[PDB]
């Protein structure tokens, strides 16, 4: 097989650590459409070929984007509070200012004083997410409707456009930027490079939790003042402790 | 822990098959065994696997070539052990 | 080539009018049920999906949503049973006092006087007693609690849900294509490292982080009530700590490959816990991770998308010596394009483990007090046993299925599948002999001893105290295993089973495990097992082999594999087809593991289990094993007669149930006697003479009754004859073991 | 056409469903009326239902409100013990036996309007019990039944848009109401209190008097 | 509904059915009135 050559440089163009985890079959359909295409797919996840269900290249990178997205969400949730609370402007003691211990998980830590408990909070956000995530699917399904039936005006913004990623309309892309298609891509690509690095973000943020049982920034802090004491091999004694 | 003697055992069970990967001294992703398993067919290019190493060393050999390396290693350091070496 | 998913979206439409017209699946079945023999046929042929469609394709969506389907009814199983262990259960109660308390989880309603049937089990409960051990398996698992049953019931549940909705999707949205399946290197690379070693690495975590504070709490003593939560024992080292102190120092000494440090909850000691009588929990742990490792390693063994690995068909190929021609040569493509030949090799293995796991799990109890309790511990074997002698009667029937079907002599040319039809004669041939030889060499030896104690000469039957038949080698194994700590297993400290040898294990006043001897009579009774093992599978395989052709009959592969006969002709050819010899196959797998099982319960009734009274240990029998199981007569007397007198007397206590099963089991075995020597003829004209009676009142069925076909009868006849005499030694069995013990 | 249960999504039921029926929005995802037959006894049936549950739930509302006020009037889930002990020479099998027979009659006069939609405007009953029809396409009886006597003040006898008006609002606070009786057992059950006070209760503390603080709901907190 | 009210009047689905509301009432029969030797009126 061999590649294919002449669609190898293209893996070799954008630099970095790529091409090294391409692959032959990768760049059978990833020819640089789509932003953040690095030829990086090696188990084929992508081939159009007998693709059907979750495992379809528009859905799988409709995923990608909202993944990514909402990891961008909670990326800057995770260390918002965290550094508010280390510099002291809020008044929450930075071991409580922690992103799971604000009742996420109640055997993790809690916090007491929202105006309700988390339940009833939970409940108001599944009603809420099942609209937009519905409307959302229902946009995905058909690529046309959500503004043709009535939702107190609301469904003017709602039209859409091709890419079920990129709505865009006079809400989603509300200061209009991206005027000219390079342009446009190129801030997809920063908009994709930016969530993936936040999803990597946000598993360390969870295994970091796990393993020092504190904050992202606190961690950060710690690895600051002694690198070399505190790293994960030096914490691989006490873990959960 | 750094530089000890299971380090230093670890580091070169590791090292040494990923050297013997790539200058054809061990079978790779591109260069296989035939039936008899002794003699290495030449390097073949079917999986359709690329890198930016010039013999061709590609990231799958050396995920391979680490991990036989690390079980061999384990297994070594763990003999070395039980024996009352080490 | 390129290991991939390929799908096909929206095969088959979700509605329901193919169920408004049965028979769809079939060309056969249309038109109509112009007799009751179609509706018959309708049932025979509901899962044959080779003669519903000729595509592989369809046949292995059909397999694959079917599997989706039985995984959903076997997660309802799962769920219903953790459900009535949290809701209909002793267990809470048990779990305080495990040695005295029978288990039980199943109650029944006061409708017509059939509350008799909850038994005084203790606790303050009244319910059926259990014979399954669900609460030796849960009190391994460390539940100690009503409400994660319930979780568990729940999670079943759902995951049943998820099994139906996963078959649906499968088969009517997203069904896979024909190379998806075919997929056999990455199917096994998955099931070797992603099912099988990373369900024992999970369970080993759970049996860390659950399973041994929990029990290890347990058996220090300790009420259930105030033992802290699996998760509080898992979110964090420090009570670990205190439990097993190598817990102090977390994951470092894994991952520097001091591994040694672990050993207070990574052992390796051999034989029984003392207080529970079970396996030690940290040698189960031991024992998890390191076959998780090994099926890890496992699961790189074959290529898929990269080109490390070793394909299935190189290796077989290769494998070719002078003594079988081409050797492997085909095997792969009748193994990735039929799938009977697969559910035969699967069958065969699956029956072979089932009774590997009856066997492992008399000799050594898994779980604390499964041992003490008798009645569990002899239901789990023989239920095992039972499952494991028709899932291998099940490989002969489809490998009988695949030589009819499924075989092309094109492709199997000079092979070892064609190397064993051409000399067919010469095993089968083989097999009869050494199946004559040991029937003679066993029964004959009874008879000899039923003959020379009748005559009142005790001194030439074969037995211990006058011409002994000595095990020689089975004994010796038994010592070279118990000598096998400090010698050949330096770092065990107790052997594998006490069944070896030793000194006896007792827990809660009765024995757990203690040695086993082996005389003459157990001489005898394993040969007799060898006979009937050897007979078994002179009937499979002589039907797999004479599937295709034969001396009488040339032309047997068109007639197909379940056909009755091929006519009164030839002296008679009644019962030639593979299926009918799967039908004795059926009988015979029946008598074989119906006496394992009666030389199970009698042999460890008389020699194993028992109460110990510190001088010595009184058996439930009192040791007439040794001096009766080499005569016919003591079999029937001795342990037929003598330990019946438990489901007969049983009216008016909790185990009338079990002895109104051993009567209507009776019912049902001799009813197949019907079905089994009549023949379709005479019901035919009898069914005539009753639709006359019809005719003369108008009340004759648009649907003609006929008599049930020969391979009808057959089947029925076979399927009453096992269900009767099974559930007969299930319901002395059971009654039994409860009444005594 | 018309706004559907779930905006977008051309898979709505095949054309029974067309917005031709009062209340119709395309909600029949588990296809129980999909027979034309089915369908017009299920329009039947939802009638019933909405106009039973609205009279209910009006019944209900009236008697919380009452007892907050400290009149001699029961809860609704506890109106037919209370009853039974105001009025002890009643017999329960009486009052039931009475309430099967009367109810029947009607009913049975229902059903055979269902089975001949003009047959039970003659006899002993007068031309205004013929019906009106309206669903299905029909002109005669079904569930809107027009005349003098159940149609006393003509509201829907003049101006059809007036009439499709009226349906419309008949079919919603029917719905409504239907689920207002399901909110209403399922808070009795989950409380132990009367619909009014637990708005009342609800609307004095809105927090800590949730679903997931009667201990029912959410099964531990 | 017309093909699974057709698959519900299927004989099996009817026996089973039937079998099953003529047990339910014998047996509610017997939890009313139990142990009905005889047809003492
Ligand atoms: C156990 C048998 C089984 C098998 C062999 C398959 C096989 C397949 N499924 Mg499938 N599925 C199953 C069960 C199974 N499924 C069940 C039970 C459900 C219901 C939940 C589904 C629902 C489902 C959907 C909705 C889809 C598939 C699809 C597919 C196809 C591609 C999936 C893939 O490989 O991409 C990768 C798979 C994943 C990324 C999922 C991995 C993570 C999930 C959540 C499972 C994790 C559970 C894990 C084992 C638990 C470990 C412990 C954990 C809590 C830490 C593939 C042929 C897709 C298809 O349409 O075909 C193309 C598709 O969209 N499946
Ligand atoms: C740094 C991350 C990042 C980047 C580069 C982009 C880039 C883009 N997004 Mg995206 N988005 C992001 C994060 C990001 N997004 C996150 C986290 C979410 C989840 C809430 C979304 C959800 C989202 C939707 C739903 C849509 C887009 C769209 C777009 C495209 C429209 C052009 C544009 O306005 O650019 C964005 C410009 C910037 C990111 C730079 C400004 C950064 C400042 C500091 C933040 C502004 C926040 C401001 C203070 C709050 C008030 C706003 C305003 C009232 C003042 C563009 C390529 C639309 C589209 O696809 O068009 C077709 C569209 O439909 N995004
Ligand atoms: C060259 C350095 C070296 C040294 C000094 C040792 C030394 C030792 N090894 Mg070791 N090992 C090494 C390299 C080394 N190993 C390497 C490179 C590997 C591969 C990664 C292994 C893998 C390995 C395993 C898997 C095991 C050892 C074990 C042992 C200890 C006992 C060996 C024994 O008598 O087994 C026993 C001798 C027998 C004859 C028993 C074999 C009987 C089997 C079970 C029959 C089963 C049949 C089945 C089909 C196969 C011993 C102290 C054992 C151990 O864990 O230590 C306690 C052990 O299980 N080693
Ligand atoms: C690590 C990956 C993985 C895992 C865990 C499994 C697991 C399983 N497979 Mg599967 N398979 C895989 C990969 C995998 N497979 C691949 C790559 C292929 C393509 C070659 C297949 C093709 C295949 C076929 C054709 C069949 C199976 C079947 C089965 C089941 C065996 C029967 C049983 O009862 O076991 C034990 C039961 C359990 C352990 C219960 C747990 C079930 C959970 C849901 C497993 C989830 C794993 C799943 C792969 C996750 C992805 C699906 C996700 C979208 C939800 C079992 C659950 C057989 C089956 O029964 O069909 C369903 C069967 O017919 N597999
Ligand atoms: C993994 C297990 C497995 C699987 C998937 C199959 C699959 C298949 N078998 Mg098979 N078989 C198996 C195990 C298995 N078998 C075992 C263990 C045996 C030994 C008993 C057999 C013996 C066997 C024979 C002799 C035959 C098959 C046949 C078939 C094929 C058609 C089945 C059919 O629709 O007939 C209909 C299935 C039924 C009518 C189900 C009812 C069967 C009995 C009556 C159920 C037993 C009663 C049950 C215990 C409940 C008792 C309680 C009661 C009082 C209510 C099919 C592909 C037939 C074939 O032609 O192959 C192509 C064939 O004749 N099998
Ligand atoms: C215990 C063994 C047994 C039993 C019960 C029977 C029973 C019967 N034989 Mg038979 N027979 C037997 C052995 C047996 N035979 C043997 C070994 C032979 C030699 C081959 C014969 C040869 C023979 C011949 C030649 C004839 C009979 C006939 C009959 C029927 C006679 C009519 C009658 O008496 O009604 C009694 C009915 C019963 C005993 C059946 C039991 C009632 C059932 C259990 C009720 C159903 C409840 C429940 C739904 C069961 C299903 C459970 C399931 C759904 C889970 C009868 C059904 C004659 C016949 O056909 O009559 C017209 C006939 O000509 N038999
Ligand atoms: C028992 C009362 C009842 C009945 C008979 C109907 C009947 C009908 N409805 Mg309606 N509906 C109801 C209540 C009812 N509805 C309520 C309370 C609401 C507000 C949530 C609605 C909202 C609604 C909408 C928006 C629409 C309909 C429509 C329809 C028509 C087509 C749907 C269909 O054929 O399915 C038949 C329905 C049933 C057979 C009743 C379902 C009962 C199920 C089997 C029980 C489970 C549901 C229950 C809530 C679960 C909890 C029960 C328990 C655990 C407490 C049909 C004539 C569609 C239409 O075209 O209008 C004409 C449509 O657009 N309905
Ligand atoms: C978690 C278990 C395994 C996960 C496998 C599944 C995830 C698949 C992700 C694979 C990578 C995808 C492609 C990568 C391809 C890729 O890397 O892209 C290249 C990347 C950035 O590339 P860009 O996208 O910016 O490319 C644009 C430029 O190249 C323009 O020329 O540069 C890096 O190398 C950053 C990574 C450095 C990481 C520094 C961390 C150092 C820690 C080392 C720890 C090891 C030793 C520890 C000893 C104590
Ligand atoms: C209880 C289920 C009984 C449903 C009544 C029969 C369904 C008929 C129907 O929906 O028309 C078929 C209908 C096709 O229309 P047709 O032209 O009548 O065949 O299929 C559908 O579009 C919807 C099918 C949904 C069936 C739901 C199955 C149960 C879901 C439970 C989820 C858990
Ligand atoms: C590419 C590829 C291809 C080939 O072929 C194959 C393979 C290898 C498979 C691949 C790879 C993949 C990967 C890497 C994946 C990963 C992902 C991730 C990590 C995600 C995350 C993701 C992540 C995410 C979303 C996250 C999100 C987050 C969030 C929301 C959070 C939230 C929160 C906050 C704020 C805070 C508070 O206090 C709490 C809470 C509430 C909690
Ligand atoms: C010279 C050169 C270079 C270098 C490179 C390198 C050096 C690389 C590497 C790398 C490495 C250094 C890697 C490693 C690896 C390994 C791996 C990745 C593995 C694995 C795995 C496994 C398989 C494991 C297993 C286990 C467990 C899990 C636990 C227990 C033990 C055991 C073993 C069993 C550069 C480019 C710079 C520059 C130029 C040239």
């Amino acid at each position: 097989e061999g590649a294919d050559l002449a669609k190898v440089e293209r893996v070799a163009k954008v630099g970095g650590l790529y091409k090294n985890f391409t692959s032959g079959q990768a760049l059978s359909y990833l020819d640089g459409t789509l932003p953040g295409d690095f030829g990086f797919d090696p188990l084929g996840l992508c081939d159009p070929e007998g693709a059907g269900g979750f495992i379809t290249p528009e859905w799988l990178s409709y995923s990608e984007v909202i993944h990514c997205r909402w990891a961008m969400l909670g990326a800057a949730g995770f260390l918002a509070p965290e550094i508010l609370a280390t510099a002291g402007l809020i008044p929450a003691t930075p071991e409580e200012a922690v992103w799971f211990r604000s009742g996420v998980i109640p055997p993790a830590g809690q916090y007491g004083k929202y105006w309700m408990d988390p339940y009833s909070l939970f409940w108001i956000e599944a009603i809420l997410m099942n609209f937009a995530e519905l409307k959302r699917w229902q946009d995905f399904k058909e690529p046309g409707s959500q503004s043709k039936q009535y939702f107190l005006g609301l469904e003017a913004v709602f039209g859409g456009s091709g890419n079920p990623a990129y709505p865009g309309g006079q809400w989603f892309n509300m200061l209009n930027l991206g005027k000219t298609p390079e342009e446009m891509k190129k801030l997809q690509t920063n908009e994709i490079r930016n969530g993936r690095l936040a999803m990597i973000a946000c598993l360390g943020c969870a295994a970091q939790g796990v393993m020092t049982q504190k904050g992202p920034f606190a961690n950060l802090l710690e690895h600051l003042a002694d690198p070399v004491s505190n790293n994960l091999l030096g914490n691989l004694a006490t873990i959960l402790k | 822990y750094l530089g000890s003697t299971t380090n230093q055992i670890m580091v070169l069970s590791t090292f040494l098959p990923l050297v013997a990967g790539r200058f054809g001294l061990a079978p790779t992703s591109t260069r296989h065994t035939n039936q008899s398993g002794i003699k290495l067919l030449p390097a073949e290019k079917s999986a359709g696997l690329v890198s930016n190493d010039p013999a061709g060393f590609n990231a799958v050999d050396v995920l391979a070539l680490g991990a036989l390396g690390h079980i061999l290693g384990c297994g070594i350091v763990l003999g070395l052990k039980s024996t009352g070496n080490l | 080539k390129k290991v991939k998913i390929v799908v096909d979206r929206n095969p088959v439409a979700t509605n329901f009018e193919k169920w408004a017209k049965p028979g769809h699946f079939s060309r056969t079945l249309s038109k109509g049920p112009t007799t009751t023999t179609w509706i018959w046929n309708l049932h025979a042929d509901a899962h044959d999906f080779d003669t519903q469609t000729s595509d592989l394709e369809e046949i292995s969506r059909k397999v694959f949503s079917a599997h989706f389907g039985q995984l959903g009814i076997i997660f309802i199983w799962l769920s219903g049973m953790y459900f009535h262990g949290a809701r209909f259960s002793n267990y809470e109660a048990w779990l305080t006092d495990p040695t005295h308390i029978k288990p039980s989880a199943q109650v029944v309603w006061p409708i017509v006087g059939q509350e008799i049937l909850n038994a005084d089990v203790g606790g303050g409960f009244q319910g059926l007693q259990i014979t399954s051990g669900f609460f030796q398996l849960w009190r391994a698992a460390g539940i100690t609690s009503e409400l994660q049953l319930y979780t568990t019931a729940i999670g079943a549940l759902v995951m049943a849900a998820a099994m139906f909705f996963a078959g649906w999707f499968h088969y009517h949205k997203a069904a896979p294509k024909l190379e998806w399946f075919q997929n056999v290197e990455s199917m096994l690379n998955h099931h070797l490292g992603g099912l099988l070693g990373l369900g024992s690495l999970a369970w080993a975590g759970h049996q860390i982080h659950v399973s041994l504070p929990i029990n290890k709490l347990l058996d220090a003593g300790v009420d259930p009530k105030e033992i802290p939560l699996p998760h509080e024992f898992t979110l964090n080292p420090e009570l670990m700590a205190q439990l097993y102190p190598s817990f102090s120092k977390g994951l470092a000494p894994f991952f520097t490959l001091d591994w040694a440090q672990y050993s207070d909850f990574l052992t390796f000691q051999g034989g029984l816990n003392p207080v529970t009588g079970g396996l030690w929990l940290t040698d189960t742990v031991h024992h998890h991770l390191a076959i998780a490792v090994l099926f890890l390693i496992a699961g790189h063994q074959y290529r898929t998308n990269w080109g490390i690995g070793s394909s299935l068909k190189e290796i077989l190929e290769a494998h070719k010596g002078p003594f079988t021609g081409e050797g492997h040569k085909g095997l792969y493509e009748i193994l990735t394009t039929s799938w009977h030949a697969q559910l035969a090799i699967n069958l065969a293995l699956f029956g072979s483990l089932s009774i590997i796991v009856a066997h492992h799990m008399y000799a050594m109890p898994p779980y604390p007090y499964l041992a003490t309790d008798y009645g569990t511990q002899l239901s789990l074997f023989t239920h095992h046993m039972w499952i494991g002698g028709f899932c291998i009667v099940g490989a002969g029937a489809h490998a009988a299925i695949f030589m009819v079907r499924d075989y092309d002599p094109t492709n199997n040319y000079n092979n070892l599948l064609d190397r064993v039809l051409r000399h067919r004669d010469a095993i089968i041939s083989h097999l009869n002999w050494v199946c004559i030889f040991l029937g003679f060499h066993s029964f004959g030896l009874y008879i000899h001893n039923d003959t020379m104690s009748a005559l009142g000469r005790p001194q030439d039957m074969f037995s211990d105290t006058a011409i002994q038949l000595q095990p020689v080698f089975a004994q010796w194994v038994q010592n070279t295993h118990f000598l096998a700590p400090g010698f050949t297993a330096p770092n065990a400290l107790a052997s594998t089973s006490p069944s070896w040898g030793g000194d006896v294990v007792a827990v809660g006043g009765k024995v757990a495990m203690m040695p086993i001897s082996l005389g003459t009579a157990d001489f005898l009774v394993h040969h007799i097992h060898a006979f009937t093992i050897h007979v078994t599978v002179l009937i499979l395989l002589k039907g797999v082999l004479y599937a295709r052709s034969s001396r009488l009959i040339p032309d047997k592969a068109n007639l197909g594999f379940r056909f009755p006969c091929d006519g009164p002709g030839r002296g008679g050819t009644c019962q030639v087809s593979a299926w009918d010899h799967v039908f004795l196959g059926l009988f015979w797998m029946y008598n074989s593991i119906s006496i394992v099982i009666f030389h199970f319960s009698w042999k460890m009734q008389s020699d194993v289990w028992g109460t110990v009274s510190a001088n010595g240990v009184s058996h439930i029998t009192g040791g007439n094993f040794a001096q009766s199981a080499n005569t016919i007569n003591g079999w029937l007397r001795d342990f037929l007669w003598a330990q019946s007198s438990q489901v007969i007397q049983s009216y008016g206590s909790a185990l009338s149930a079990y002895g109104l099963i051993f009567l209507g089991a009776h019912f049902v075995w001799a009813f197949s006697l019907m079905f089994l020597f009549s023949g379709r003829g005479y019901w035919q004209e009898l069914i005539e003479s009753i639709v006359w009676a019809h005719n003369k009142l108008k009340v004759a069925p648009a649907i003609q009754p006929r008599a049930l076909s020969i391979t009808q009868g057959r089947a029925v006849g076979v399927a009453h004859y096992l269900l009767g005499g099974i559930a007969t030694t299930w319901s002395f069995f059971l009654a039994r073991i409860l009444a005594v013990g | 056409v018309r706004e559907l249960w779930f905006p977008g999504n051309k898979e709505v039921v095949p054309d029974y469903l067309d917005g031709s029926l009062v209340g119709d929005h395309g909600f029949d995802p588990l296809g129980l009326g999909s027979s034309p037959e089915q369908l017009s006894w299920n329009v039947h049936a939802e009638i019933f239902h909405g106009r039973l549950a609205m009279t209910g739930v009006a019944g209900i509302l009236l008697t919380s409100l009452l007892h907050k006020g400290g009149a001699d009037v029961p809860e609704w889930f506890e109106a037919g013990r209370v009853y039974l002990d105001r009025n002890p020479n009643v017999d329960f099998g009486a009052l039931l036996f009475s309430t099967i027979v009367m109810s029947g009659f009607v009913e049975f006069k229902r059903l055979n309007d269902i089975r001949n939609p003009g047959s039970q405007g003659s006899g002993i009953l007068p031309e205004d019990f013929k019906g009106v029809g309206g669903p299905q396409g029909r002109t005669v009886g079904g569930p809107y039944v027009g005349g003098r006597y159940f149609d006393p003040m003509g509201l829907c006898r003049g101006s059809p848009e007036q009439t499709l008006k009226y349906k419309w609002n008949e079919i919603r606070n029917g719905r409504l109401a239907m689920m207002a009786f399901l909110g209403f057992a399922a808070q009795y059950a989950a409380t132990g209190k009367g619909p009014i006070d637990n708005l009342v209760d609800h609307v004095a503390d809105p927090f800590h008097t949730t679903f997931v603080h009667n201990g029912v709901s959410v099964p531990f907190i | 509904m017309k093909d699974f009210t057709t698959y519900l009047s299927t004989a099996p689905v009817l026996t089973l059915l039937s079998v099953t509301v003529v047990a339910g009432l014998l047996i509610e029969i017997n939890r009313f009135f139990p142990d009905a030797l005889i047809a003492a009126f």
